């Protein structure tokens, strides 16, 4: 008898509907992260993280420096060798 | 009329139709309803075609 309307009642609708939960989460998600790996900061040194750069990132990876630690090992006790018998 | 020879209400019932010759007027009454009805629909109308306009380039 009269004009219905729902074309228009996006207003309080852009609330309630699922997605709106993810577009609302990734709006959030997305501004603060660094763009393309920047502000890496690939160089740091403390007398140690250039041991660090060179042996535990995940380029190198491997387990020579366990390697190192056990002639780490191999060096204390046969000094103490040296010290005792 | 000149097919009746015994006419006698022709002219009667012609003085009736010519009596309700204004015969009853129409309505366009809604010019307080009407207008609040399309008051409420560009409200909405406007208010969702700025938001979505809005949320695009969001």
């Amino acid at each position: 008898v009269s004009t219905l309307i729902p074309p228009k009642v996006v207003s309080s609708k852009n609330i309630g509907s699922a997605p709106n939960a993810k577009r609302i989460a990734n709006v959030v998600h997305f501004y603060k992260s660094l763009p393309q790996g920047p502000a890496p900061a690939i160089k740091a040194n403390t007398r140690l993280a250039r041991y660090k750069a060179k042996y535990f990132d995940g380029d190198n990876a491997s387990g020579k420096p366990l390697w190192h630690f056990a002639l780490g090992i191999i060096a204390f006790g046969y000094s103490m060798e040296y010290y005792f018998h | 009329r000149s097919v009746l020879k015994n006419t006698s209400v022709i002219d009667k019932i012609e003085s009736y139709v010519k009596q309700y010759k204004p015969v009853k007027i129409d309505a366009s009454k809604q010019l307080q309803v009407i207008e609040s009805f399309e008051k409420h629909a560009m409200t909405n109308a406007k208010e969702t075609e700025s938001l979505v306009s809005k949320e695009l380039k969001d």
